[PDB]
């Protein structure tokens, strides 16, 4: 860990601290995140260091030291989040957005090919650069420490992304989880504001069948073996898109619609989701 | 304390949900569905036709309440 000099405090994630690097031997600047790791776990990790994809935030390298576990990686200047509050009077061209939903399918077409989830997609886990491209930061981290209902500096954690099968307590989740995650994140783009922001867990459900219609044996074949799942949840019918998410054209509704399926079974995957129709004019303008 | 959150309807029902507190929330018994007699006595003041009606197992703490519409 001597190697790492001009260390300055980006921020703080739901693991841990992040900071702005600089290498002393190369002389590029790099991020780094101390997790205070009080009480394997680190081998599995370094292991996802062999994952690389241009749209995967590049894990350079992994160090522990005395009750500390620092996680050297690939640094890009602002996430999603952060861009999305400063695009608030005039949001983001649809191209950059058409284009940022390109790369980040593949990156979990990437990383799902491996069997790697991420479970807790957020905007703020969602890096850009100045050249127009977008990455994926914390993959596999989630199934080493798992996420919690509240953060290291006690924030409290987003459910606004979460599945619904996670949130009916399925015990045997799919990578779909991701899916919907980045289904939400996409809308989210496309209308400045959380698609589904809820207080609680059992609102956030609320919330998604308000928008999505109250599931059933007939949208979800198998919701009555949720866990979690009465038979006396507010009853609701599936609202219409072009009213939900406005700007976005038929194409953009059709792949929202099936990146937001009910259906872990039914709901599209990154594969297919890149050969959508939405995609066939993707282009790549800067942020 | 004791969130009261803002009403929210569908066909036939009208509808709303409470958080308590972590106090008032261990008198609240496992998985029972109480009467207006024993939310009232936990501290929640509402008007009379809520009935609960459901308990999210994983957030006890939150009671959901229900109330057949108009």
């Amino acid at each position: 860990m001597e190697n790492f000099q001009k260390v300055e405090k980006i921020g703080e994630g739901t693991y841990g601290v992040v900071y702005k690097a600089r290498n002393k031997l190369t002389g590029e600047v790099v991020a780094l995140k101390k997790i205070r790791l009080d009480t394997t776990a680190i081998r599995e990790i370094s292991l996802l260091k062999e994952l690389n994809h241009p749209n995967i935030v590049k894990l350079l390298d992994v160090i522990h030291t005395e009750n500390k576990l620092y996680l050297v990686f690939e640094f890009l200047h602002q996430d999603l989040k952060k861009f999305m509050d400063a695009s608030a009077l005039t949001g983001i061209p649809l191209p950059l957005i058409k284009s940022y939903l390109f790369q980040l399918l593949q990156g979990l077409a990437f990383c799902h090919s491996h069997r790697v989830l991420h479970r807790d997609l957020k905007p703020q886990n969602l890096l850009i650069n100045t050249e127009g491209a977008i990455k994926l930061a914390d993959f596999g981290l989630a199934r080493a420490f798992g996420v919690p209902v509240r953060t290291y500096t006690h924030e409290v954690v987003t459910l606004w992304y979460r599945a619904p099968e996670i949130l009916l307590g399925c015990k045997y989740y799919s990578t779909a989880v991701d899916i919907w995650s980045l289904g939400c994140i996409f809308a989210e783009m496309v209308t400045r504001r959380a698609l589904f922001p809820g207080d609680s867990e059992i609102d956030q459900l609320f919330r998604i069948f308000r928008t999505l219609g109250t599931p059933d044996e007939v949208v979800w074949p198998g919701v009555t073996s949720m866990p979690d799942y009465k038979p006396s949840f507010p009853k609701w019918a599936r609202q219409d898109f072009s009213k939900v998410v406005p700007p976005l054209d038929e194409d953009g509704r059709s792949l929202l619609s099936q990146m937001l399926h009910y259906d872990p079974n039914k709901r599209i995957s990154a594969k297919a989701a890149l050969a959508h129709p939405f995609f066939q004019d993707v282009t790549k303008p800067v942020p | 304390q004791i969130y009261y959150s803002d009403k929210y309807d569908d066909e036939e029902f009208e509808y709303r949900h409470v958080m308590l507190p972590k106090d008032i929330a261990k008198l609240v018994p496992k998985t029972h569905l109480m009467s207006e007699s024993e939310w009232r006595n936990l501290g929640v003041q509402q008007s009379q036709g809520w009935v609960h009606y459901m308990i999210h197992e994983p957030e006890p703490h939150i009671l959901l309440f229900r109330r057949p519409l108009p």
